[PDB]
């Protein structure tokens, strides 16, 4: 998907994660479940919202056709008016249609990037204390209780504290 | 073994968008920017109702075709609705000069007050009481004439003398008015109605002058008539005066309209849609749009505040992610 | 050691593209979207040939300038080509009224059938057999006249009486037709040709009326003539009738054209390029384009299905990747 | 090049790889050569094709200039027509020229991203059983026959099976 | 422990930009593309000064209103400035035909040479030395007339005979010239000035004809006058000749202008701004822009080489990176 | 910031680095400082300069409104002229405003990518001979003199040469 994560070396999304756009699935002895990363979710919501509103705002003018009549001795100005009106119509149709195609492409890339960046921040904490697996999951070489999980998510993991158990 | 994964939301959405690289991508959230729904009616705008011309065209209404009496008098409107099959316009054959500019002038207005500009007594030594024709019936009388004009003919026992009228616009509003010049089919009719001699119609203002003479000829019959009238219009600005002078062939102004030009864009809609008692902020030729959206594919013709018109079927913007459940 | 590497394609391409960040980037594959080549000729379109007016202007053709006889009759065309130095137009000096609208009307057509609208016998008690002039030679006679008009003069031994003609358009096609009013250089010529008295030309339809009188004056000589003709044209719609009435100065309609308006776009090209026997789907004013491309920088003026016109020199889109061999 | 691969920590492309846009060069005791990754190549072809066709499709209208004449008393409407025609010509020229510059920039990024994502897919399978080298190549710390190579390419490698020899 | 880090530039910039995703992003470097500053004055362009009409309108200047004598003669200009409350235009009431096309024609020029086209001696057997009126004062005399026209009347002791004038344009420059037709308020004034009989004004060129007769009527008083003049203008092309022919009611051309058309764009600015002694390359209706920028929000009306007009307040492009110090 | 580096897992920029846009902070026994990577800086300058100049160049045309008058019988063509002029104005205003928003977004991404790619080039050389830390810094597990620093920056590091001080 450009950053390579969404559909994906992370093949498939999670219907079970309902509280945000990106985040984490964990499983340990104390149970399993989904939790959204709220900081990167909200930041993306603000970004996309701002995008939508900027497009709306910048497309907030209208060309206005008129329905003036023209006699049979005004074929040239009548046709000039027709060509001008269809002129602006075709310009605005193109601008709207293309903008949507382009922004849609980029909006999917942005989501892809955000997933990828989560993945990389976790990878950087865990090192060899977990095995990658290359599908977005990390099998720990040690035992990771719930505040060990919460530790990974909040960006405070303490590699050394489990470095020993992981070697063995 | 303990596990933690990175991933992304999925859901039950089947809604799709297109991108430059791919068509029909299902996404978790999206927003449609285009409106394609309308109420198929005409509503009030800025709380003013539209004017329904019913069975009259603009020409019939404004000249006072006798079959257009239900429109007679003062009118206020937010826009005008002219029905495509309207039958009552110009009854006595001829051309309304600068017709398209007249239509454009009236469409830029919001109110008219009808008033008597030249009472029949203005014109001395002529007959102001026939001037009635079968080309131009009422619903109740088979031989009549426009309600805003007077077809003057000579009295039976005298020549048609020079006649004169004057009107000083002392108000603050411009006045829209009309006149005509009768063009008989032959010399016999010219002589019956106006007597012999070179005839003229002259009209004048501080800023316009008009001069015309009859052009006698037998033209193909229309509503029974091989004669014609040339109809005219002008606008008497505040502080201006109009002098009328003729010795024959004058279709004289009688009633005219104090005219108020609107504050924004005016419209004349040619449509069969019904008018109802409803308010609106956006009225297109083909219906009202009640929408917050930024685009619409309903119609390029409207008044009020409408979304931009485009030819698209849909303009759906992705907000969420590719849906992979 | 055993080895695996990840990499990307390179090839012998030297074709370059530009990007916002960088000019002249050589890429492995690309596609040019703009056409800049044209065959400098005119070809058939929808396999119908263009009409070549050769040494005639539109005026000369349509009025029937005697030197334009090779065009005389029915014509069918995909577009019209008028040569910039064409010498045969209006031979007897004067103005063709509403000329630009005439040119636009004709350019919206695809076929004319020439036919006799008023035979010379229409006009009783006048001479229809002189009306010939040295301003307007044929290739075979020094003194002639437009083939679609009749210059009527009085007979030697009588007054020019009132003459009348009528034509009822019973067909399904509109009729393009012409007339004129002669304006002599002085009273002597007026009296020689039409006799004394106030002269008039009146023409009338259910929807148009025309009235004019001669305007006598000596103007600068053009093709030997200090007199003028005012030429006119109109369109008699299906179901309409035309009445003509004059007692002098009428250049009468004689032949006219049943006119078929295209439901395509029509064109009149002013150009010296040659017409050849070739087919095309896209013909510009400066040549044919044979292309599937979506843009072109050859000309904004065309008929058929052409690419969009832009001022660019090149619009090359990268499809492959940066070429690093 | 934005993703950093094309020209490049992968300095240089391969004229020898003729069957696609992205892929692999291998060398082992049983020989050497180039093989395109078909799945990512095709997916990119479909993407780029769709982009090209969408641009063509959305530019599939024309403003049409007209041949009409204007008299010497119609200087104002003649000039209005001229300014209108040149108006749309300049709008469409700008739209076409800029779109091409912008799409060319993004198309080169896309290719860069796809190469990068191949690289990262291989890296994730091989681990410390091959030495990176940081130029797109991986020197195996064990011996990799042709079906071991095929294995890497089709996304089935078996890390544990060679963890052995990679030891030394 | 030894350390190596990757990082990026920051600085003291407080300058912000907007992006699609985020407003008010402070960046290290940026460039503003839009100009919003103007010197509120008019300057020379291509080192030619503008023409200041001061207390005259274009009409008053070009017809020669006696109160516009400070403009009289040759003029060269880069553009024209007409002041919104200019008081001296048409002094003797009436309409200048095709006024808007006249204004456009003049705006497309850069120089005029005034010259005597028809000396008063052209017109035999008439009085060329009254033709003076209180509608049209000089600063020096209460009763005068346009300096480029001659109001001809009959001599006291004779009829108004046919008069004739001719002018051959043997130069390389087109000539802009004016005439009129007097329309008296009544038959008494017609007879006093021109005597009895059907009067006419005819003008003719190889390519244009004009014919008009007086249209007598009493119109509302303007500058004391209930009569009118219809004013006209035309352009005598190089190699063309003009014939004038009248037996009454002619306001004759007297002085005219050799006219040189610019092959730049010309402009007529309606403004109260002062003209000063400065050069400029870009002059808008509301001031001069001195700028290398590519956009501006000052005015859509200009001459010279100006940036593109847009409605934006600012168009700031990021060049550097997000500033995080 | 999309590539995730600028503001940022590299939270914060360097006022101390004055000679370019991207680069390195080092500290060792022989001293410390900030040094711009000149190749990636210059390449970005050229890219951005070219972008700016291309926009300027492609916007180097003007629509020209005219000051012509219309009589009271020319309300229709006068209004046509008004609508046409305002038409192009609204088209160009949209094009300029949107292009700026879109390019600003992308320009920031570009800078973000270039920082990220510097980070990844370093990471790929150093491996386990340094500890990441996940904030753009690398703590060496061995001793890195100035020639060793220069070595990292110029892309010639020699992992093996220090592989075994890094052991301990
Ligand atoms: C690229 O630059 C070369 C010179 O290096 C020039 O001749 C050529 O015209 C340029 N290519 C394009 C597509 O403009
Ligand atoms: C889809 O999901 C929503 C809640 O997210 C739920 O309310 C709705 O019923 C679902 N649709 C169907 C068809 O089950
Ligand atoms: C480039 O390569 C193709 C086939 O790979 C070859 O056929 C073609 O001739 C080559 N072009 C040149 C100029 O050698
Ligand atoms: C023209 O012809 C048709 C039938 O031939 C007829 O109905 C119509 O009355 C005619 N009109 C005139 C004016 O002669
Ligand atoms: C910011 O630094 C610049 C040099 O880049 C210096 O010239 C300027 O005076 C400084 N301004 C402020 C407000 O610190
Ligand atoms: C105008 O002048 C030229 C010579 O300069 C002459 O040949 C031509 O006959 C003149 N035109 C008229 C109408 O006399
Ligand atoms: C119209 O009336 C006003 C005010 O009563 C007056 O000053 C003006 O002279 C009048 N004009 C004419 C022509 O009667
Ligand atoms: C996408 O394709 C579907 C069929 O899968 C088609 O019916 C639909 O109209 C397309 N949607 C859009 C938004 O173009
Ligand atoms: C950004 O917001 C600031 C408030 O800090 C405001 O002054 C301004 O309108 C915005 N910037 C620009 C360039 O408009």
């Amino acid at each position: 998907g450009i950053f390579g994560a969404i559909a994906g070396f992370i093949e498939g999304g999670w219907t079970g994660m309902i509280d945000g756009w990106y985040g984490y699935h964990h499983e340990n002895s104390q149970g399993s479940g989904y939790a959204a990363d709220r900081e990167s979710t909200q930041k993306a919501i603000d970004g996309i919202t701002n995008k939508v509103n900027s497009i709306i705002n910048k497309m907030n003018t209208q060309f206005e056709a008129v329905d003036h009549e023209f006699s049979n001795l005004e074929r040239r100005i009548g046709n000039l008016n027709k060509r001008m009106e269809d002129g602006f119509l075709d310009v605005w149709t193109y601008n709207a249609e293309l903008l949507v195609l382009l922004e849609n492409e980029r909006t999917l890339d942005l989501h892809d990037a955000n997933v990828k960046n989560l993945y990389e921040k976790v990878k950087s904490q865990l090192r060899d204390n977990a095995n990658d697996l290359g599908n977005g999951c990390f099998e720990f070489w040690h035992k990771c209780d719930n505040e060990c999980m919460e530790s990974v998510k909040n960006g405070t993991y303490d590699y050394p504290k489990y470095q020993k158990e992981s070697k063995l | 073994s303990d596990k933690i994964c990175i991933g992304y939301h999925a859901n039950n959405s089947t809604t799709q968008v297109d991108t430059l690289l791919e068509k029909n991508v299902t996404v978790t959230h999206s927003v449609e920017l285009l409106e394609n729904q309308k109420e198929k009616r005409f509503c009030k705008i800025m709380n003013k109702a539209p004017l329904d011309l019913k069975d009259c065209t603009i020409e019939g209404w404004i000249l006072g075709n006798p079959k257009c009496d239900l429109l007679l008098g003062d009118q206020s409107w937010s826009y005008i609705v002219e029905r495509p099959n309207a039958q009552n316009g110009i009854c006595y054959p001829g051309v309304l000069n600068e017709l398209e500019e007249l239509k454009a002038f009236i469409g830029s207005g919001e109110r008219v007050e009808r008033f008597e500009m030249f009472p029949k007594s203005t014109w001395a030594g002529v007959d102001t009481s026939r001037g009635v024709t079968n080309a131009c019936p009422s619903y109740t009388i088979d031989s009549s004439f426009y309600r805003n004009l007077v077809w003057i003919v000579k009295t039976d026992s005298a020549t048609y003398p020079v006649i004169k009228g004057t009107y000083n616009n002392t108000g603050t509003q411009p006045i829209l008015y009309f006149w005509g010049v009768h063009h008989p089919l032959d010399t016999t009719v010219q002589d019956n109605l106006y007597g012999s001699g070179d005839k003229y119609v002259r009209m004048g203002t501080e800023s316009m002058n008009f001069a015309k003479s009859p052009e006698i000829a037998a033209r193909p019959a229309v509503n029974g008539q091989r004669s014609r009238i040339d109809y005219y219009w002008s606008v008497l600005r505040p502080g201006e005066t109009l002098n009328v002078e003729s010795n024959g062939n004058l279709i004289a102004p009688w009633y005219a309209y104090k005219f108020v030009s609107t504050n924004k864009k005016g419209a004349v809609f040619k449509s069969d849609l019904p008018i109802e008692n409803c308010d609106a902020t956006c009225q297109t030729i083909t219906g009202v749009l009640r929408t917050n959206k930024t685009f619409q594919n309903v119609s390029p013709l409207w008044i009020g505040e409408c979304p931009k018109y485009v030819k698209s079927e849909s303009l759906r913007l992705a907000t969420g992610l590719r849906n992979v459940p």
